């Protein structure tokens, strides 16, 4: 079933089909949105990047013109640590991320995580899954649970992403 | 049925436990293949080391172990155990 | 030559490896990666660090080697239980 999702991910002809089984395989694990981003090496476009899932379509287009990728903590974190990040009230510090925490927020955005990505050919982007829960306990117990299929999700993603975005 | 322990419910099969030991312990882990038996080679692979007196050889430990498992897929299983392990006894420890 | 080096750190401290191709930058990411695990107390899992900071070695030399500087690393402190 995810062993299915993993080699139709490989297996994937275009961006679309790609996507497509991107989004397929996080709703089956529970995660209701998922985002992929990904950079060429040594590139900071944020908004240009290769970005494919389902996040909401209202909280993207203000995503991208509000510049938020360089508020985004999950997006600093991404660039300096391979370690995935949880969506903890305490990774939004500063006050523009107070303020873009309480949007997100009212988008869906609650609790989830961003696992960063770093290609071998020195790519860098992140790969984020939301988790509708109860509250956040049960949501961090419950992504601590899956993390290992979330890391070959992530890991398949990156291999079979790379050389469809570039 | 909550939403987070409705797809535990599903994937029943497909999930794996590395017993607990000193410190709050008891990982329930979802993995993408049927990998108990993988899972229980880490633990008592890492345990044995750790039962062994002035212990000193750990990374051929965790090599030779490894090496045995014949899929990725077990050898992943097999280092979330074993690596587990040695942290349930990191922190039993101050 | 293209030899690596494992810095001692508190009991069983050392190493004298022959590695097959050039991999002291892949040694120390390794070794920097346990250790931030070690000092910031578990708010991660120690798997976690292990399979994600392998990932980010580009060759299996290298992650190899990251792998061999991260359990020497951990084996260091977990002997120092004397
Ligand atoms: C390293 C980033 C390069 C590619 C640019 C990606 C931009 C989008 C990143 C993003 O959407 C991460 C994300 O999921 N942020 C969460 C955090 C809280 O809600 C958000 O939207």
């Amino acid at each position: 079933a995810l062993v299915d999702g993993f080699l139709e991910l490989e297996r994937s002809s275009g961006k679309l089909e790609w996507s497509a089984i991107l989004q397929k395989m996080a709703s089956d694990l529970g995660f209701s949105k998922i985002l992929f981003g990904l950079l060429p090496k040594d590139s900071q476009d944020y908004e240009n990047a290769f970005i494919v899932g389902n996040y909401p379509a209202a909280w993207r287009e203000h995503y991208d013109r509000a510049g938020y990728a360089r508020v985004d903590p999950t997006v600093s974190h991404c660039t300096q640590s391979v370690l995935p990040i949880f969506w903890e009230p305490s990774i939004y510090q500063t006050r523009k991320q107070h303020e873009f925490f309480e949007e997100a927020s009212a988008a869906g955005l609650v609790y989830g995580l961003t696992m960063p990505l770093h290609g071998a050919r020195g790519e860098l982007g992140a790969l984020s899954l939301s988790v509708e829960a109860e509250n956040r306990a049960e949501a961090n117990r419950f992504m601590e649970s899956v993390l290992p299929t979330l890391w070959m999700l992530k890991d398949y993603a990156l291999q079979s992403g790379a050389g469809l975005a570039f | 049925k909550t939403h987070v322990d409705a797809i535990i419910e599903r994937y029943k099969d497909l999930m794996v436990e590395i017993p607990p030991a000193d410190r709050q312990p008891g990982l329930s882990l979802l993995w993408p293949v049927p990998a108990q038996p993988a899972i229980d080679k880490g633990v008592r692979q890492a345990e044995n080391w750790l039962a062994d007196q002035i212990e000193g050889q750990l990374w051929t430990a965790f090599a030779f172990g490894r090496d045995s498992l014949p899929t990725p897929m077990q050898k992943t299983a097999f280092e979330v155990a074993f690596l587990t392990r040695l942290q349930q006894r990191l922190v039993a420890a101050r």
